[PDB]
């Protein structure tokens, strides 16, 4: 910034904090707007040899939703949908704002 | 497989497995099918005279506890005698688990209000009556919600026009905004996508 | 003696041991005239008993709450309230029964 | 209404300044989207989810492409799944910006707001450097990212970072603390957690009434269950409540922010599978298969198996789902969107008994409502 | 037996109550709505408009399809008392704008292909 | 250009008086840049 | 793991409660939010003179539409129809014929700019880099009609604003 | 307890369908006849339901292509041909159906293309 | 290579330019008809044609990955040369 | 009666004797990829495109042109057969040229679809690609002949359908080419069914040429009228 130091310390003592430690207006920390070119890496993909693509097709794996229990065709304990949630923790970091 | 596949989750598929055969046994009154996807998510179909019993049996019961009532929709599906497909999406907080209750209707016949259960009903059945026109009986207060005032027909219907029947412009000899029947300077353009070859033989249907 | 339980709406509930027992025999009595083998008669006399017995025999409440599973024991009231209510309901609706009738030849097929 | 978002018609019966009867008319905003979805591909719907919620684009992106990823059976490579979750609590803390500032100038706090928008043109310029437009991107696809990131964004990112705080502190001591705002905002619109769970509410309108809930702990999804973060918590279930946990998250956000950018890895930004993601260009221009799967792929589209799913996502205003039915070929066959706003809006009526029309005011602000997603 | 499920009415009888008395609260709402819209039309238009849109369904014969029917009408007047509907949602009733279509075949051999 | 400006004020052009055929002394826009200092103005690359 | 926002107690001893009672009767915390209104008083506004300065963009920016040639002059469109297809809008609409040298090109290429959504799906699916988005974004007018662009307009774009186009091609075209 | 209704399902005055778009449109219902530039079949296994062609005309500006007819766009698919002819029926169109073809099975050889005296023997390969 | 026709309107690249009697000309009074004045046709048709030494050359539009699809054409033919599909340059091989 | 018992994937299917593996597994629904194979036109068995895998027989079948044995198990959708699949559409693939934008086949290519639903996603082919020079047949079929895959259908059709004997193979190996051997024209009142037959772009439509893409295109199905065949 280009602030007088008098206005700096009245701007100071009026926020109460260190203002010219975090600027609003980035001056020149950002980056160049002209950068080097970018090598961009390949994927797994990208092989000459044992990749045949029905070993590695993901929709062709996919299968109709198995049927349970349909209509036209001892213990027994009760089950739930899933295993009860566990009780969230009080945050280490700072339990109270 | 690995990399780019997506990988699967075999005890969340038995967990829902049991919970669907569980469902089914306590009311075999009304559930026809319990399917489980290969994604891990649980259908239960059901009659359409047991939407207000199952649905209080999944919010009130201590084993499922689905106290929240995720959405509430319709699929249009021409081809079936009941044209009208109503999808219920359930999530428990208790057992950090989803479930979906499915039934039918068709265009005459009413379907039970769920606002009893689900107070979020109300706006969604309001949303399915006004984009499918199925009726749902003793709603508390059932009337358009998205549509226009004094707009006729149900959008969301598979053989509704996409671009409707009537179009909005400013008269200025009535000095008012009219309604008149639709005219576009360029016509919405048909693409014929589907491939003429099969792409998933898993999902092959038998050849009649 | 719990200053609050955080939900809002949910008050703090004195002596709630008593409270759970006089709602899990209220639900033991509501289960009892539903059929012999109805399967949520069963089901849920046994996950009933199985709390009620946790009740009988744990004085701590907190420790109680550990055991239960059902996060902080006033909750565990509601949905023993809820239970009774979703009880009374069942006798009513009578969903034992077989199904009341077979959806038509097509309506689950998908896709079309 | 300068209140009402521009297409709410709030039509309020009143004894005195006293809310007797809220029925909120919308509509207004309905652009029939659900139904113009079933005439596109996939990546042609695509663009529909940046205009559902406007102010949070990337994560209606996210929960589309999951959704769509669900359906296809593929998974996304990490890196893509990293750039997915840092961008998303950009966009949280965007829409949360939005949200508290719009919030106090309803009250009448109208000068926060321009202090944040500065903030969120600095986001707007993260969103076009990477994809080439302020706030519609259109980055997140199914599959991963479009484009890998430009080189330099990262510590442009980090040095938003290190001093975002500073704002959120200049925001709370011009809020928090004022006995007028608390006025204003303490014991309005008070919502018990049963009616919430019961309303079909979600996120800020389950966690102020203490409901200890969120999708991003116990359903995570991308890497969410490997950053580590806290979740705000109310006790009053009011709209100073709603106002802590909105600016809690904002610092969470931040924090989430910090470790994605420690712990960005290197690799692929999409699924190396040319059936589904296209293939580069070079490649499109060197290799005959990569030729005919990019013509394949932007005139058919991929075929996705025939299913249903229900794909939610803690999004900054609440849960974000969407219905997805596939007929097995390369157009949905049904895409039913979820909205928060439509149950919180739907809720509203039952929140404003017994208050006034300036608490009216406060509780639509505090709803944090945006209608593209409510009406759709 | 065809087994169909009932809305209101259980035959064509309540079904005719239920129309007599959705006209008869459109008949006696008609003036307030010439009033309270401030319409250029007269009570009597007003009441043979609502005369013709009852009229226009008059062939219906199934007891579920005049009780959806009457439903709706009731929406409908649910919609004008309260004034959600503007005047140019009343005047679509009219169609004030619309050139008159003829209807003989010599006209519509003229204008275009249109059957 | 000053690069002691912060990012927005550091790159700005005085505009003509007189471009291809009207006089331009008050009335200005953004559209008579033309495409190279378009670029250089922007800031999508650092070289003028 | 979680946090409470509202639960700290404050303390009932003389000096906190005397502090809070000159708080009441003083207004501190208004004093306050005062002192932060000054300080941002005297800070360096975020205003930049426009039009004589302008925003940052990004060679990635999706502006205004452009045809682009081979540097021979030829036309690089090649009348596929890959844009028309994908386009999310239907706002491209091309027609095609074989040239009097029997080339494959356009004879209509028209995008309605005001069905366009800026989406770029349009340059992604183009082959052979013929059709983009411009970084020119300053292209209001005063009619409706000016905004249905035809292969005219497109290809005077193209001439127009080749120099920029092909500089920020050339610093993007790595990253596709 | 239920009503018996014993009329047959009609559902026009409930669909707010214009009147012109119900007594003067003809549906047509069919199987799509395979595209002849490809061997896949995959697109002939359901019906269609598609309304007559209406007219289009130029637009003045920019030569478009115009039309006034909302039903221009709209493709029904039903898994039979009683499923469609219903769905029009209940909603009062005309319809015409047309029998599905199917390709008549056929007697191929590989040997018949050597044939000591037959005409089938081929001359190339 | 633009050319006016009988009326004064200039003839596009397409070749299209409105009738004398044709009421669509009143768009352009007081106003202007938009027409690019670079013909491709004319500017390929100034690019020499390549010598090369093989019976099978490759295109790529130049400028690597910033041109069109590689293609190899066949150049066996002498009667006639060998023209990108893409781009629209000649290639043929050493005669006379 | 004369039917034997045979099974795709594990379904039983009677058959008549003589009928081929294709044929079997077209009666339960399912439809094998083929490029040489024409219902109408005599069995080629060039492409390869067909190979499937009998259960307890070490190597792939040509399903067009074999026929099916009593209590064959044909696994239609085995590793080994989609592993052929990919292999065959590899070699397909190899030489061809990237024309698809250019092509007016695209968008209603036998060969795009099959790589999309039967191929890989990529290539591993780094050598240069073979070009040939282009043949005059007239002013209705537009020759482009560095698409053509070798099927031999035109071949077969102008053989067997048209009666015209004009059309054939010349040199072999990678260099054996479809065409005249001379400047003639194919000009026959049944000429023009090459275009539909052939799977690729290499014979298409030069009336046709460019103007449209499939997708875009509303079918009309109607009636001939330029003669009494209707
Ligand atoms: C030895 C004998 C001495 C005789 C006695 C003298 C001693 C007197 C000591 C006490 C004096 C206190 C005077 C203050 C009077 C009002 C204070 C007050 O309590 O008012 C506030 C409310 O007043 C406000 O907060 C002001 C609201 C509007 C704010 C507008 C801007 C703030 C003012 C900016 C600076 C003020 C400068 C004023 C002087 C300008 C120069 C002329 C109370 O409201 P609540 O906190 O909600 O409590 C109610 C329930 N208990
Ligand atoms: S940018 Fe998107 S909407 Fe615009 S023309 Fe291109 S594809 Fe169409
Ligand atoms: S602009 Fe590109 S994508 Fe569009 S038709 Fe021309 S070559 Fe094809
Ligand atoms: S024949 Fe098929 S694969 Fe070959 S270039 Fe043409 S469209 Fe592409
Ligand atoms: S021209 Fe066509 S049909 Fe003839 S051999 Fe080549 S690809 Fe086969
Ligand atoms: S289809 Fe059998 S080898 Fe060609
Ligand atoms: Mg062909
Ligand atoms: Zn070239």
């Amino acid at each position: 910034a280009s602030a007088t130091r008098v206005i700096q310390l009245l701007r100071n003592w009026a926020s109460g904090r260190d203002l010219q430690a975090k600027l609003q207006l980035r001056y020149q920390e950002i980056s160049k707007r002209t950068q080097p070119p970018p090598k961009l890496p390949v994927g797994p993909s990208h092989k000459l040899s044992n990749n045949y693509y029905c070993t590695r097709d993901g929709r062709r794996e996919a299968m109709p939703p198995s049927i349970v229990m349909s209509s036209q065709k001892t213990e027994k304990k009760a089950v739930t949908p899933a295993p009860p949630i566990k009780r969230w923790e009080l945050s280490k970091d700072q339990p109270y704002l | 497989t690995r990399p780019t596949i997506r990988p699967r989750n075999d005890v969340v598929h038995k967990q829902l497995s049991a919970f669907g055969q569980y469902v089914a046994e306590i009311l075999p009154k009304y559930v026809q099918q319990v399917q489980v996807s290969c994604f891990n998510e649980l259908e239960i179909f059901i009659h359409p005279d047991g939407v207000i019993p199952v649905l209080t049996f999944l919010r009130d019961h201590t084993n499922a506890q689905f106290k929240s009532l995720a959405d509430l929709t319709a699929v249009d599906v021409p081809t079936r005698q009941n044209r009208f497909e109503i999808v219920y999406n359930l999530l428990s907080l208790r057992f950090n688990s989803r479930i979906r209750v499915k039934t039918y209707t068709d265009e005459l016949t009413p379907i039970e209000s769920s606002v009893t259960v689900y107070k979020a009903a109300n706006w969604y059945e309001r949303e399915i009556w006004d984009m499918f026109g199925v009726f749902f009986a003793n709603h508390p207060d059932l009337r358009r919600i998205l549509t226009d005032y004094g707009f006729e027909g149900h959008p969301f219907r598979k053989d509704f026009p996409l671009s409707g029947y009537v179009e909005l412009r400013y008269d200025d000899e009535v000095k008012r905004v009219v309604a008149e029947p639709v005219e576009l300077a360029q016509e919405f353009r048909k693409f014929d996508l589907n491939s003429p070859w099969e792409a998933f033989p898993a999902y092959r249907q038998p050849p009649e | 003696l719990k200053k609050t339980t955080g939900l809002v709406g949910l008050a703090v509930c004195e002596t709630p041991h008593e409270r759970l027992k006089i709602l899990y025999t209220k639900i033991l009595d509501v289960l009892g005239q539903i059929p012999k083998n109805a399967a949520y008669r069963k089901y849920t006399e046994q996950i009933t008993n199985e709390k009620l017995g946790m009740v009988k025999a744990e004085p701590d409440v907190k420790k109680l709450e550990e055991q239960l599973q059902g996060g902080q024991i006033e909750e565990v009231i509601l949905q023993a309230e809820n239970e009774l209510s979703l009880a009374r309901k069942m006798l009513r609706w009578k969903p034992w029964e077989p199904l009341v009738e077979e959806p038509p030849a097509n309506q689950w097929k998908w896709p079309i | 209404h300068p209140a009402a978002h521009g297409v709410l018609r709030l039509v309020m019966e009143l004894s005195g300044e006293m809310v007797r009867k809220c029925d909120p008319h919308i509509g207004l905003l309905h652009r029939g989207t659900e139904k113009l979805i079933e005439y596109k591909t996939y990546l042609q719907a695509l663009p529909y989810f940046d205009r559902l919620d406007y102010v949070s684009m990337m994560c209606n992106e996210q929960a589309y492409s999951l959704a769509v990823e669900k359906l296809l059976n593929i998974q996304p490579p990490p890196r893509a799944q990293w750039i997915r979750v840092l961008f998303g609590e950009i966009t949280r803390l965007l829409n949360h910006i939005m949200a508290v500032t719009t919030h106090a100038l309803d009250i009448g706090a109208m000068t926060p707001f321009f202090w944040m928008f500065e903030e969120r043109e600095k986001m707007f310029e993260f969103y076009e450097r990477v994809s080439g437009a302020r706030m519609h991107a259109a980055y997140i696809r199914p599959g991963g990212v479009h484009q890998d990131l430009p080189l330099g964004l990262l510590d442009d990112i980090y040095e938003f970072s290190k001093n975002f705080s500073f704002r959120i502190d200049e925001l709370e001591e011009m809020l928090t603390n004022n006995r007028i705002w608390r006025n204003r905002t303490v014991d309005i619109g008070v919502v018990t957690a049963e009616d919430a769970l019961n309303y079909g509410f979600s996120g800020v309108m389950l966690r102020g009434s203490g409901i200890q809930w969120d999708l991003r702990k116990t359903q995570p999804y991308d890497v969410y269950d490997q950053v580590e973060f806290d979740v705000p918590i109310g006790s009053r279930g009011d709209c100073y409540d709603r106002y802590l946990c909105r600016v809690e998250e904002m610092r969470q956000s931040l924090r989430i922010i910090s470790q994605c950018l420690n712990k960005m890895p290197p690799g692929e930004i999409k699924v190396d599978d040319a059936k589904v993601s296209p293939p580069k260009r070079a490649e499109m221009k060197t290799s005959m298969e990569s030729l005919i799967h990019h013509f394949k792929l932007y005139t058919e589209g991929y075929q996705v198996p025939p299913g249903a799913t229900y794909t939610a996502i803690e999004a900054p205003k609440g849960e974000f789902g969407v219905y997805l039915v596939s007929d097995g070929s390369s157009r949905p066959y049904r895409c039913k969107i979820k909205a928060p706003g439509f149950a919180h809006l739907a809720g509203l009526d039952k929140m404003s008994k017994g208050h006034m029309l300036a608490d009216v005011v406060a509780i639509i602000g505090t709803q944090d409502i945006v209608f593209g997603e409510v009406d759709r | 037996g065809t087994s169909v499920k009932p809305i209101f009415s259980r035959d064509m009888n309540e079904a005719k109550r239920r129309v007599r008395e959705l006209y008869r609260a459109w008949y006696r709402e008609v003036p307030n709505t010439v009033h309270l819209f401030q319409l250029d039309i007269s009570v009597k238009q007003g009441r043979d408009k609502v005369r013709e849109m009852f009229m226009k369904n008059a062939h219906v014969t199934d007891p579920r399809v005049v009780d959806l029917l009457v439903i709706k009408g009731k929406m409908e007047l649910e919609e004008t008392i309260n004034v959600w509907k503007q005047r140019t949602h009343i005047m679509r009733f009219f169609h004030e704008t619309e050139a008159p279509r003829p209807t003989d075949f010599l006209s519509k051999f003229y204008v275009g292909h249109d059957p | 250009e000053d690069n002691k400006q912060f990012f927005g004020r550091h790159r700005w052009v005085i505009y003509t008086t007189e471009m291809n055929g009207r006089d331009t002394f008050w009335d200005v826009d953004g559209s008579m840049v033309p495409p190279e200092w378009h670029r250089w103005l922007h800031c999508m690359t650092d070289d003028p | 793991t979680y946090k409470f926002v509202n639960m700290r107690e404050p303390s009932m001893d003389m000096k906190s409660v005397t502090d809070r009672a000159a708080q009441t009767l003083l207004w501190t915390e208004l004093v306050r939010g005062l002192g932060m209104t000054l300080s941002y008083l005297f800070r360096e506004p975020a205003t930049i003179n426009y039009p004589f300065e302008k925003g940052p963009l990004s060679p990635r920016f999706r502006g205004e539409h452009a045809l682009r040639r081979y540097p021979s002059g030829e036309e690089r469109c090649i009348a596929c129809k890959l844009c028309e297809a994908v386009c999310p809008a239907q706002a491209i609409t091309i027609e095609a014929e074989p040239r009097a040298d029997g080339s494959r090109r356009t004879t209509r290429y028209d995008i309605d700019m005001t069905k366009c959504i800026y989406c770029g799906f349009c340059q992604e699916a183009c082959p052979v880099d013929a059709i983009v988005e411009g970084p020119n974004f300053e292209f209001s007018t005063e009619t409706h009609e000016e905004l249905l662009y035809n292969k005219e307009k497109l290809l005077n774009n193209g001439d127009k604003w080749e120099a920029e186009i092909a500089a920020n091609i050339q610093a993007d075209y790595l990253y596709r | 307890q239920l009503i018996a209704v014993d009329e047959k399902l009609d559902i026009t005055t409930l669909t707010g369908v214009p009147e012109e778009h119900i007594k003067t449109r003809k549906v047509r219902i069919f199987v799509p006849a395979r595209n002849n530039m490809q061997s896949g079949v995959n697109n002939t296994k359901k019906w269609k339901m598609e309304f007559d062609t209406r007219e289009r005309w130029e637009n003045p500006l920019m030569g478009w292509s115009s039309t006034a007819d909302p039903l221009s766009n709209l493709v029904l698919t039903f898994s039979t041909k009683e499923d469609a002819v219903a769905f029009a029926e209940k909603n009062g169109w005309s319809f015409d159906v047309e029998e599905r073809k199917v390709p008549k099975p056929k007697s191929k050889s590989y040997g018949a293309n050597f044939s000591w005296n037959k005409r089938t023997r081929v001359s190339t390969k | 290579g633009v050319r006016t026709s009988p009326t004064g309107e200039k003839v596009t690249h397409t070749g299209q330019a409105y009738d004398d009697g044709d009421y669509r000309r009143v768009r352009f009074s007081d106003r202007q008809k938009e027409v690019n004045e670079n013909f491709a046709i004319d500017l390929i048709a100034e690019q020499p044609v390549s010598e090369v030494g093989s019976r099978v050359i490759s295109c790529d539009g130049g400028g690597g990955a910033l041109g069109h699809p590689r293609v190899y054409i066949n150049l066996d033919k002498e009667t006639k040369t060998g023209t990108c599909g893409y781009c629209g340059l000649q290639f043929r091989q050493p005669h006379h | 009666s004369n039917l034997i018992e045979v099974f795709v994937d594990g379904q039983s299917v009677m058959v008549e004797p003589g009928t081929t593996v294709l044929q079997a597994c077209e009666k339960v629904g399912m439809q094998i990829p083929r490029f040489c194979y024409h219902e109408r036109l005599s069995v080629a068995g060039n492409c390869r495109m067909c190979l499937v895998e009998i259960e307890k027989a070490p190597k792939v079948v040509a399903a067009c042109a074999m026929p099916v044995m009593k209590g064959w198990n044909i696994l239609t959708n085995s590793e080994k057969s989609k592993k052929a699949r990919e292999g065959v559409m590899e070699f397909l693939l190899a030489n061809h040229p990237l024309d698809c934008p250019i092509c007016d086949q695209g968008g209603e290519c036998d060969l795009q679809d099959q790589s999309m639903m039967f191929g890989s996603d990529r290539s591993r082919f780094l050598e240069g690609k073979r070009a040939v020079e282009d043949k005059n047949i007239g002013p209705l079929v537009k020759t482009i002949m560095t698409r053509c895959i070798q099927c031999t259908r035109c071949i077969r059709f102008a053989s067997e359908i048209a009666g015209v004997d004009d059309l054939g193979t010349t040199g072999r190996g990678n260099d054996m080419q479809v065409g005249t051997y001379i400047e003639k024209m194919f000009m026959s009142e049944l000429s023009g069914n090459i275009i539909d037959i052939c799977p690729v772009g290499a014979l298409t439509s030069k009336p046709y040429a460019f103007t449209a893409r499939p997708w875009e295109t509303r079918k009309t199905e109607s009636i001939d009228v330029m003669d009494a065949v209707g």
